[PDB]
């Protein structure tokens, strides 16, 4: 369960998928980005939380 | 050959810039400046794009704006 | 075949939108002879724009 | 239960929702688009039938 909020701590701006690609996540609570690369719905802090 | 994305049409799928060759990296992503819409733009790096000329052969790009020319343009 | 004035409105949207594209281009050109080649299409869209501009005053 | 399949045998190029932005589905089985328009999950053909 609290596993998540590590990723909350740790990644809320980068996390290593994101760092590789260089992306960065530009708000707390987008829901995705889209299709690109298989898929990335979900990566967000606000989605974390849930 | 040349390869550019109007970033008008385009609405930041990622349908294109999957083609693109990882090594290479030549699409983009613009994020976010207050936009639920499109979401982000994906624009061409000249100063990096191999030209494979995969995106614009692909097919999928739902608005169309993967451009390709060289001499005179035409996507579809 | 006159374009009717629905076809003159699409063509000069459509111009515009490849002039605004166009000109975006020259700034991300790197090097001279695709700045010399985006520049020659940017020019024939502002021709076409030009010679449009009164047919689409006319059909809007 | 049969409405999406009827959205299949119609929409699977156009529905009135794509053919008002000018969007083209560009195969039968894309997982979407989105998060364009506030998003887009679930319109090509394959997730109609799902
Ligand atoms: S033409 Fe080739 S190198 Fe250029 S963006 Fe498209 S896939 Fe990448
Ligand atoms: S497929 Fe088309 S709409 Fe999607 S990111 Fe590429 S250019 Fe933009
Ligand atoms: S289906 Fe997935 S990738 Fe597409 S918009 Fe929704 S969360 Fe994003």
């Amino acid at each position: 369960g609290f596993i998540p909020l590590l990723r909350i701590a740790f990644h809320n701006y980068q996390s290593p998928w994101y760092r590789d690609f260089e992306w960065r996540k530009q708000s707390p609570d987008f829901p995705c980005i889209g299709p690109v690369k298989g898929g990335t719905c979900g990566v967000s802090i606000q989605d974390q939380l849930w | 050959q040349i390869y550019t994305i109007i970033e008008e049409l385009c609405i930041g799928c990622g349908f294109c810039t999957d083609e693109c060759p990882p090594k290479v990296n030549a699409i983009l992503p613009r994020d976010v400046e207050a936009v639920l819409d499109g979401g982000e733009t994906y624009w061409i790096d000249q100063t990096r794009c191999i030209s494979c000329s995969l995106c614009f052969v692909a097919g999928t790009c739902p608005t169309d704006a993967v451009v390709f020319t060289e001499g005179g343009v035409s996507r579809t | 075949m006159a374009r009717t004035p629905e076809e003159i409105v699409k063509r000069y949207k459509e111009a515009n939108i490849w002039l605004r594209h166009w000109k975006q281009q020259i700034g991300l050109a790197k090097d001279e002879e695709q700045r010399e080649m985006f520049t020659q299409y940017y020019e024939e869209r502002v021709q076409e724009i030009a010679a449009l501009e009164e047919p689409y005053r006319a059909a809007l």
